[PDB]
């Protein structure tokens, strides 16, 4: 099973630098050209640069915007495939992804990225670090809407589950919205009537860019 | 080499055929190896890139035979010969003949039939009012098209100011959108009033749908 992780992402002031890390298995990791994707929130995507295979003497080339100021490294020992970024501004907030590039010297040869990470999220702002509040949504039939309202948290994002997973139809999460420098989001999950109140449910809000997990039952008023 | 992608987004109905353009400033044509280095990527809302298209025209492992891709030197075309709800995505070209370029990207979009939304109202939780917080949400759930509005009225007037309203991504299971309007005021502003009401309005009817409580 080939995976890829990426770390590192969160809120960095802007002037400041950051390395991203990316946590590789399931491959020859010396076999290929690993390359980094970035893209900003509802915006295209944009390859940075990448670092070739061992055949190749592991050699960086860079894209123009980035030049001298991206720099791309790779751990072969634990596997690991490295991205520093130096003078952080507005405009370098996106998602950053690894990607498995290609391999021409040893094995199954086509030009693709066959595996991406999951992706980090990285904000340039002087803002502050808030982790989300959860606040249940609850009707004042033969199904009932329950939901989960977050307010005030920094930065982006935030992922909210269902019973940790279990539930996943009837889940509709509303995007993000900004006001006087807080987000806030609303996910909600639709039951028949007989699975609710007797029955469980639970939403479980993550903020990474705080390393938090906030739980919140639902219960009747 | 600069990538280009055209349309920016278009909307079609399941069951109908549509293509997309990507071009290219510098033939991706490598002489060497006789292939076109042009790769066809989908990304579903909130999800990471997925490999379809490869060579320009050679299909990855996993994907369905109505997309194809063609075309040589500067000019490539994906073509998706029957579109259904799955295909809720930006698609993004990639030229990796000189390092790699990403097109600007096609939104893919659904026209369905016309659906009401199905409204839920929500007085403020306790554990809020007791940190002197009141959002009270509207929730209109599962309708099309995506234009709608949402009027909040309180005790008998119009309210406009501390209202945020926010959208989902169209569903990738029956091409829906469902929206929150949230009215946010303080534990006072809303101890004050005690009628609160949200009226849907959106083309399936003329007269607005109503859901209101009393504090
Ligand atoms: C002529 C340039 C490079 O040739 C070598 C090399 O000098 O290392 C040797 C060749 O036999 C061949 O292995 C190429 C290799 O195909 C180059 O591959 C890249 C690259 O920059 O490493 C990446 C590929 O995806 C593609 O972009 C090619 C490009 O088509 C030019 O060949 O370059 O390396
Ligand atoms: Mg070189």
């Amino acid at each position: 099973e080939v995976m890829l992780v990426e770390s590192g992402g969160g809120l960095v002031q802007p002037g400041n630098s950051l390395r991203l890390s990316c946590a590789t298995s399931g491959f020859t990791f010396t076999d290929y050209y690993m390359s980094w994707v970035r893209q900003p929130p509802g915006k295209a995507l944009e390859w940075l640069g990448f670092i070739r295979n061992k055949a190749k003497g592991y050699t960086t080339e860079y894209s123009a915007s980035v030049k001298g100021r991206f720099t791309i490294s790779r751990d072969n020992s634990q596997s690991i495939l490295y991205l520093q970024m130096n003078t952080l501004r507005a405009e370098d907030s996106a998602t950053y992804y690894c990607a498995r590039d290609i391999s021409p010297s040893y094995g199954v040869y086509y030009e693709g990225f066959a595996y991406w990470g999951q992706g980090t999220l990285v904000t340039v702002s002087a803002a502050t670090t808030t982790a989300p509040s959860v606040y249940p949504l609850v009707p004042g039939g033969s199904s009932v809407t329950l939901g989960c309202l977050v307010k005030g948290y920094f930065p982006e994002p935030v992922t909210v589950k269902w019973n940790y997973g279990a539930l996943s139809s009837g889940v509709r999460t509303v995007s993000s919205v900004l006001q006087s420098g807080f987000y806030s989001l609303s996910s909600l999950v639709t039951v028949p009537s007989s699975t609710w109140p007797s029955q469980t449910v639970i939403c479980n809000v993550a903020h990474p860019a705080s390393k938090t997990e906030l739980i919140k039952r639902i219960e009747p008023r | 080499i600069v990538m280009t992608q055209s349309p920016s987004s278009l909307a079609v109905s399941a069951g109908e055929k549509v293509t997309m353009s990507c071009k290219s400033s510098q033939s991706l044509l490598n002489s060497r190896t006789r292939k076109n280095y042009l790769a066809w990527y989908q990304q579903k809302p909130g999800q990471s890139p997925k490999l379809l298209i490869y060579w320009a025209s050679t299909r990855e492992s996993g994907v369905p035979d109505r997309f194809t891709g063609s075309g040589s030197g500067t000019d490539f075309t994906l073509t998706i010969s029957s579109v259904q709800a799955e295909d809720l995505a930006v698609y993004y070209c990639k030229q990796s003949n000189n390092l790699r370029t990403f097109g600007g990207g096609t939104k893919l979009e659904i026209k369905r039939a016309d659906a009401a939304p199905t409204v839920s109202i929500f007085p403020p939780s306790s554990e809020q009012l007791t940190s002197g917080g009141a959002s009270v949400v509207c929730f209109l759930n599962n309708f099309y098209p995506k234009d709608i509005n949402v009027k909040w009225k309180i005790d008998g007037s119009e309210r406009q100011n501390g209202v945020l309203n926010s959208w989902t991504d169209q569903d990738s299971k029956d091409s829906t959108y469902s929206m929150s309007s949230t009215l946010t005021l303080t534990k006072d502003e809303y101890e004050r009033h005690n009628s609160y009401t949200c009226e849907a309005t959106h083309k399936t009817s003329t007269s607005p749908i109503v859901k209101s409580f009393n504090r």
